[PDB]
């Protein structure tokens, strides 16, 4: 048998960690990309 | 003067019953508010689509064929104060549009301040009565060019 148990954290693997969370982090930086020009959109409307 | 001025440029908007707001051709822009409600007259800038602004409160288009008569120059070159309008004379004291008691009502929130020589300035929207005499909040071009709003404390549209 096993001498340890399978955990989530641990058996996905590093590049895997590494490709999901950089698609998660491009999606997240479009988030904040959108987030950002809606504050200079405010900036504007508040100029105007 | 500026009610022969503005005539057949000034087209207005119906509310299927009757006269809700007025609607401008300014340099080709079929300019309404977007408040004003209903349908637009005539047929060959009643069919065009118009993109919403929300911003300004006005809409806005094209003409395909009528920019030889389409001549309403807009102008921020404005001194302060005497200006023409469809009822009566419109001032510019203290950097902001006044009329006098009364006049305004529905059916007139669309229609555009004249200039001395037959040039708009400004294009009404809405109007409160406090202060010394009742101001007017209106969409009109600043120093710099770019469009602007001016609108007074609690100015619901007439």
């Amino acid at each position: 048998p096993h001498k340890v148990d399978q955990e989530f954290q641990a058996a996905v693997s590093k590049t895997s960690w590494n490709w999901l969370l950089a698609l998660f982090g491009g999606a997240s930086s479009l988030i904040v990309v959108g987030l950002i020009v809606l504050v200079c959109s405010s900036m504007l409307i508040n100029t105007r | 003067m500026c009610m022969k001025l503005e005539s057949d440029k000034t087209f207005p908007i119906m509310l299927n019953g009757q006269v809700n707001g007025y609607a401008c051709v300014v340099g080709g822009r079929l300019m309404k508010p977007l408040h004003v409600e209903g349908k637009i007259d005539n047929e060959q800038l009643a069919a065009v689509k118009l993109k919403k602004a929300s911003m300004y409160d006005l809409e806005y288009g094209d003409v395909p064929q009528n920019m030889k008569s389409d001549t309403l120059q807009y102008t921020s070159d404005k001194p302060p104060g005497f200006y023409n309008w469809h009822h009566g004379a419109v001032q510019y004291e203290n950097g902001r549009f006044t009329v006098p008691r009364g006049v305004g009502g529905k059916g007139d929130s669309g229609r555009p301040i004249l200039d001395n020589r037959g040039r708009v300035v400004a294009i009404v929207l809405g109007g409160a009565n406090e202060g010394t005499r009742t101001a007017l909040s209106v969409v009109t071009w600043n120093q710099k060019g770019v469009t602007i709003k001016d609108t007074p404390e609690g100015s619901e549209p007439w």
